[PDB]
């Protein structure tokens, strides 16, 4: 009954490769996504339900901002004016381009604000006096199996990061204990908010990167529907609720090569058990899609537990994998490609 | 001169490496001790071959290997028994905890904070050799020791000696018996690492001895002694042609020379024919052309496999005592006659032949009957390709569930290092089904 | 150097316990003084497991003794082996819980965790590295149930790379001993599912029915049932303490026995138990351990696996035996019985073999399985959970000392949301 959409987009050279003369691995026949390399006897071929080609600009299958939009995620706001909860998921590797397909540019706009423009310039044509529309927003961060939130500003004292807790509500569903859900009327307090909570995301120095993220974060939009319909009296007997989960994960980390030790290792190992988990959960959605009994493992890690209500049932759930197409990287490419390929296997 | 180092990894291979050490000091006459009263008996002699064992001024033999495990148990019974004052204590036990059946806690958790004190000891054992050869690797699959502890031991060893022979002396999984859930994962990630850093990999299942020691000497409750015994021989056997003398001498670099065709298919097995009690020694003429065909024969094979559904691509033939090279020859051309034996059109030769005039030596308390002439086969088959799909089945199937991979991520692994270790045994199966093909032109 | 630090709360846990170490000090010949005064020199050089030197070769366990009333903490002390505890490690208080989980958890065990923490913190720095954890304790009142959880919760955070057995005693189907089992049972459950690694489900109906039509007791008291408990804990960590030709640790059976992360529930046994008079018409054989080991009459967890599927098994063997029986037999048992065991586990068995054995055997066998038969267990607790709590019988107590009605919705959902982890791998196709 839910369906999920996995969608993978290849990145284009870089300045600073496009004169370094990197060797492009990465091709694509339309379809299937194939990765090859000279040395190796052994290509790999990958078909998923959609790929955006954004390697050249003078190809026939081109996927400009307002395409991965136009076919992911705008398919997810005519979803929730009907009731229903979205969640879209970011994977990726640090290099991939997956904050430039999510949050984007200055004058090149990824999906955050070609959704909250659209989604607040299309009910002010169906704001009647009838029917009304409140949106709610929250943010919050998945650090080590422990929620923070990100928009409560901190002091001038030691550890400002203040561990909520998980409950379960038995009506609705699960919730955080004590976060901040804030009321926005236009796109610019979501960016007003947004910029002051990845400030306060959790980011460490490694060997792929200068500023590698470490949690999973969590950017939610609650929308209520109240309508007004005559019962022979006074009428605001109508209120439906719809969640919007758009969420950035973190990268595996292969502990091997990277020689970690401490925090890193600690941080590094939790990223890749809930990135286990989430897969798990998305290839037990899938099964239920053609149709078997199943049980999904949703409380083996937290942002699977939080989001219960937001992937199963009559639930609409996305998923964009970035990969770069340079030789350098090649084992992350690969390991994004076969994570991204257990979540579809109809 | 000829020299060889010996690293035994995990509890298999430290076992085994005490069956080694007490069969290679009654070969020469080392007592436990480390001393040789033949040093009074006759001056100027050599029979604690400088291959196996460091001299010393005081006429002590201490031996050139090195014992590895994460756990303090099975080495501290080398420390509190017979063999104590024959090592040099410097036994690399990282006690702590052990990998507990898990490859990345052998690998970089656990398995770290010990290779660096591993490799110096391997330095100033080689340091002290005039020209050495390469190493034997004792270790066994299935175990997070013998495969994490051992692949990461072995890429180091790749960039430090380099163009050094490291041969591995490995126990394969058996397909019904097991001692473990988690065997498949652990050998299927040792093979993606240990593969581009072996130079040959010889396989043993427990399995195939069980059978022997029933079948062949009458044993139907038999230990891992009665098993380590002839995993002693075997490497005696190997080993010969650097200590003793003989006709046709054979050295560790000729193998990867005559066995491994191409640089991924160098996983041969390994046979010891003559198994026989002291009742069924004699009734037995025991000549070459009776032991050869039982080398050839699979009920006598050390490993789990029928080769009559594949095609041998090499066979090395290792005989010791008295054998004349006539004796070779003819049974060489009688296994060529049959039909069953079958090689590949890229190989007619197919035989490579050592002897050795040194016999086997029968140890106290053993099952094993005193012989005058012994032989061993080293053998490449495609019927190999039958049991890594196996354990590669099993691979298929756990992992679709992702059960048992929590204990890796939380050991600092990945989800796509399953994915990328069984994407290369799934390359290897190929290979073996291109080596069998009939070649045209 | 492996070390285990051993808590035990409440009268159920220490009555094991104080059976335990009786047990234990027999296995390395340490008196009641606390002298060594055994015969073979395998007793001493890995003794550190459960024990720490003293001045004059004494011998002083890592026993946390924990109760809320004084009254158990003085029988172990006026008994038998009472004087090898360290009277700075019985940590006790007056205002017991009175069978209520919440005074154990919120009111009268949270002033009295931080001195639990102090032994805890004490006995495991001076420790040169450590396995793990292990408590004995009840899912039938409050001290055991509610100041047991805590310390586990308490001792993940600080502890969290290392392990936490538990060796609880569950809640009978037929015939209670407490009549809020239900209540106090599922809260522990809640935090036993996200805060341990081993949990070995012990139930006394069972441990009845060995000594009756086992062991052919008439007389059967609550010694002769911890005798049973001791013989498992000493069975799980016989590999660490003792030689042997292929030795299990704590991790290496959690990796083995715990596929997904929540299933950690497991049904415990020991062989051979002969009753005194089938002891000279009885086979000292593997087969015949094996036969006693797989038998529904002799497990402790009140649990037919018939009625279920094994998803993995153990066997820690003691004594000088041979590997290939083991193996054999282990592979006979799937052969035979392929139905009571799951598909996509190709080998479901762990083996493992110690050289020395318990000291009037020949030969000892432990056992430990994963059986979907399990969720029996639970699946009763909710079906008297929500018969109870519709109605709110018994709640008063519970929201009197500080606790809300969301909190027992989910330990009633979670439990739930287990039998169908479980029921997941009931059916074959
Ligand atoms: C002739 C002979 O073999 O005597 C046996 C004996 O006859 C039987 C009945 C013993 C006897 O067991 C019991 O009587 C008993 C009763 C209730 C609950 C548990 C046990 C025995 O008492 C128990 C005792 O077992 C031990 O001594 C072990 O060391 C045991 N520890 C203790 O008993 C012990 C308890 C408190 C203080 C000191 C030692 C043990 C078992 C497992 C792991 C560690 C230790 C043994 C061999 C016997 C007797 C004495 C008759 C058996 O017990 C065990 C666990 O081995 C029951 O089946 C076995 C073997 C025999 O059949
Ligand atoms: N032939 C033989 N096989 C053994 C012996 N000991 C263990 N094995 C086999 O080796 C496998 C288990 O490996 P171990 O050697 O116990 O593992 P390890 O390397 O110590 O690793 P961990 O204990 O997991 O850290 C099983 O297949 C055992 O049957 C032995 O003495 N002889
Ligand atoms: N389709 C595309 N067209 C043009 N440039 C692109 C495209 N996709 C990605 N890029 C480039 O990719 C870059 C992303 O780099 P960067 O800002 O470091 O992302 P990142 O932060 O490293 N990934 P992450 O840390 O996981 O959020 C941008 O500067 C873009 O110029
Ligand atoms: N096996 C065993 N069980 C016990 C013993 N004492 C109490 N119990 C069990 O423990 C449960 C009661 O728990 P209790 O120990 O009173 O909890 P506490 O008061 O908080 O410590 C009942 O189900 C009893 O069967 C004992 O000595 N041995
Ligand atoms: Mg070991």
């Amino acid at each position: 009954n839910s369906q999920v959409t996995v969608a993978v987009r290849v990145r284009p050279f870089s300045k600073r490769e496009k004169t370094e003369k990197a060797s492009q691995v990465v091709f694509t026949n339309g379809e299937e996504i194939t990765v090859e390399h000279p040395d190796m006897k052994q290509v790999y071929s990958f078909i998923y339900d959609v790929s955006f080609w954004s390697f050249d600009e003078c190809h026939p299958g081109y996927a400009s901002q307002t395409t991965v939009y136009e076919t992911l995620a705008a398919p997810l706001l005519d979803r929730a004016f009907e009731g229903y909860n979205t969640c879209l998921f970011a994977y990726g590797q640090t290099g991939s381009g997956k904050s430039y397909t999510m949050m984007g540019l200055n004058e090149e706009p990824g999906i955050i604000p070609r959704f909250c423009e659209d989604l607040f310039a299309q009910i002010a044509k169906k704001q009647t006096s009838e029917v009304s529309y409140h949106l709610e927003m929250s943010f919050f961060e998945v650090y080590n199996e422990k929620i923070h939130d990100l928009l409560v500003c901190k002091g001038e004292n030691g550890q400002r990061k203040q561990p909520l807790r998980a409950r379960e509500h038995p009506v609705s569903g699960p919730y955080v204990e004590g976060l901040s859900m804030n009321v926005v009327s236009s796109y610019s307090d979501i960016q007003s908010w947004l910029e002051l909570g990845n400030k306060q995301r959790a980011t460490a120095a490694t060997g792929m990167n200068d500023k590698s993220s470490r949690s999973h974060s969590v950017f939610t939009l609650v929308m209520t529907q109240t309508k007004t319909e005559v019962v022979e009296g006074e009428e605001h007997d109508h209120r439906i609720t719809s969640r919007i989960n758009l969420v950035d994960l973190a990268g595996s980390e292969r502990c091997s090569t990277a020689h970690s030790s401490g925090q890193r290792l600690k941080e590094g190992v939790s990223i890749n058990k809930s990135l286990l988990t989430l897969g798990k959960v998305i290839s037990a959605l899938s099964e239920q899609a053609n149709g078997k009994r199943v049980f999904i493992p949703y409380r083996e890690s937290t942002l699977t537990w939080l989001l219960k209500e937001s992937l199963g049932g009559n639930s609409k759930t996305a998923m964009i994998a970035t990969v770069s197409p340079a030789a350098s990287n090649i084992e992350e490419t690969l390991s994004t490609l076969r994570y991204a390929t257990q979540a579809r296997l109809i | 001169m000829r020299e060889c180092i010996s690293i035994h990894v995990g509890q298999a291979g430290v076992q085994i490496g005490n069956a080694c050490w007490e069969l290679y000091c009654l070969e020469h006459g080392i007592q436990p001790d480390g001393q040789m009263p033949s040093d009074k008996t006759i001056g100027g002699g050599d029979d604690s071959f400088n291959t196996f064992f460091s001299e010393t001024g005081a006429g002590k033999h201490v031996p050139r290997a090195v014992f590895v495990d994460l756990e303090p148990t099975v080495i501290d019974e080398v420390r509190t028994g017979t063999y104590r004052q024959l090592f040099h204590p410097e036994q690399l036990i990282t006690g702590k905890e052990d990998a507990a059946n898990n490859y990345a806690r052998g690998h970089y958790t656990i398995g770290k904070e010990i290779i660096d004190l591993v490799l110096d000891r391997i330095r100033k054992l080689a340091d002290q050799c005039t020209g050495l050869q390469g190493f034997l690797v004792f270790h066994s699959f299935g175990g997070g020791t013998g495969s994490g502890f051992t692949s990461l031991l072995m890429e180091r060893l790749s960039v430090d000696y380099g163009k050094k022979s490291k041969l591995e002396f490995s126990i394969y999984p058996a397909p019904q018996v097991s001692t473990a859930v988690v065997e498949p994962y652990n050998s299927i990630l040792t093979t993606h690492t240990t593969l581009e850093h072996s130079d040959c990999a010889f396989m043993v299942d427990n399995e195939a001895i069980y059978d022997i020691c029933r079948r062949n000497l009458d044993i139907e409750r038999p230990t891992y002694t009665n098993l380590n015994r002839l995993i002693s021989q075997i490497v005696s056997s190997i080993t010969a042609s650097l200590r003793f003398d003989g006709a046709l001498n054979v050295d560790l670099t000729e193998f990867q020379t005559n066995l491994v065709p191409y640089p991924r298919i160098h996983f041969p097995l390994a046979t010891y024919a003559p198994v026989i009690s002291a009742e069924k020694a004699y009734h037995e003429q025991l000549s070459v052309a009776e032991i050869t065909n039982a080398c050839f024969e699979p009920a006598n094979q050390m490993v789990k496999c029928d080769p009559r559904h594949g095609k041998y691509m090499a066979c090395c033939l290792l005989y010791r005592g008295d054998v004349v090279p006539k004796d070779v020859n003819a049974a060489i051309a009688t296994i060529k006659t049959k039909r069953s034996i079958q090689f590949v059109d890229w190989c007619p030769t197919g035989f490579k032949v050592g002897i050795n005039y040194q016999p086997p030596t029968v140890v106290p308390g053993g099952d094993l009957a005193k012989v005058q002439r012994a032989v061993c086969m080293l053998s490449n088959t495609t019927a190999i390709a039958e049991a890594w799909a196996r354990l590669d089945h099993k691979f298929d199937l756990m992992y679709a569930k992702r059960a048992f991979v929590h204990w890796y991520v939380g050991e600092g692994m990945e989800e796509g290092e399953f994915s990328e270790a069984r994407e290369d045994m799934a390359a290897l199966e190929k290979d073996y089904e291109e080596v069998g093909v009939d070649s045209v032109e | 150097m492996r070390e285990i630090v051993h808590i035990q709360a409440g009268q159920c846990g220490n009555q094991i316990g104080a059976k335990f170490w009786e047990v234990i000090s027999d296995e390395h010949g340490i008196d009641p003084t606390g002298s060594y005064h055994g015969d073979s020199d395998l007793q001493l050089e890995r003794i550190n497991v459960y024990y720490n030197e003293a001045t004059g070769n004494k011998y002083v366990p890592r026993a946390i003794l924990v109760d809320l009333e004084p009254g158990t903490m003085d029988s172990v002390r006026s008994g038998p082996f009472g004087q090898i505890f360290r009277p700075d490690n019985f940590v006790f208080g007056q205002s017991g819980a009175g069978n209520n989980w919440a005074k154990g958890h919120y009111t009268e065990g949270a002033e009295l965790v931080d001195s639990v923490l102090d032994v805890v913190r004490k006995e495991s720095e001076s420790c040169d590295c450590l396995q793990g954890f292990q408590l004995t304790h009840s899912l039938g009142g409050g001290t055991g149930s509610g100041m047991g959880t805590l310390l586990i919760s308490k001792i993940r955070e600080e502890y969290p790379d290392r392990i936490m057995n538990t060796f609880s005693v569950m809640p009978s189907p037929k015939v209670s001993d407490t009549v809020v089992e239900p209540y106090n049972a599922t809260l522990s459950v809640h935090q036993l599912v996200e805060n341990t690694d081993e949990t070995y489900c012990i139930d006394n109906e069972a441990l009845y029915d060995i000594c009756f039509r086992t062991l052919k007791l008439t007389t059967p008291t609550y010694g002769d049932l911890n005798h049973l408990v001791s013989a498992t804990m000493s069975g799980v960590t016989t590999c660490l303490r003792f030689p042997g030709q292929l030795n299990a640790d704590l991790r290496k059976l959690a990796v083995n026995m715990v596929p997904f992360p929540r299933l950690h529930f497991f049904m415990p046994g020991f062989a051979p138990l002969t009753s005194r008079g089938s002891q000279q018409y009885r086979a000292l054989t593997v087969p015949e351990l094996t036969q006693q080991m797989f038998d529904s009459k002799n497990m402790m967890a009140a649990c037919d696996p018939r009625h279920g599927r094994y998803l993995t098994v153990a066997a820690i063997f003691r004594g000088r035996m041979s590997m290939k029986e083991v193996d054999e037999q282990m592979l006979n048992v799937q052969n035979k019985n392929s139905s009571y065991f799951v598909e996509w586990i190709p080998n479901n068995v762990k083996t493992a073999v110690c050289d020395i054995p318990p000291r009037g055997l020949k030969m000892s066998a432990t056992f430990i399985g994963n059986s979907t038969a399990i969720q029996e267990l639970f699946k009763r607790i909710s079906e008297q959970f929500t018969a109870m709590f519709r109605r709110k019988a018994f709640l008063h107590w519970y929201t009197g000392e500080g606790m809300d009605e969301m909190e027992f919705t989910e330990a009633e959902s979670n439990m739930n949301d287990l039998v169908s982890e479980y029921q997941q791998y009931q059916d074959a196709t």
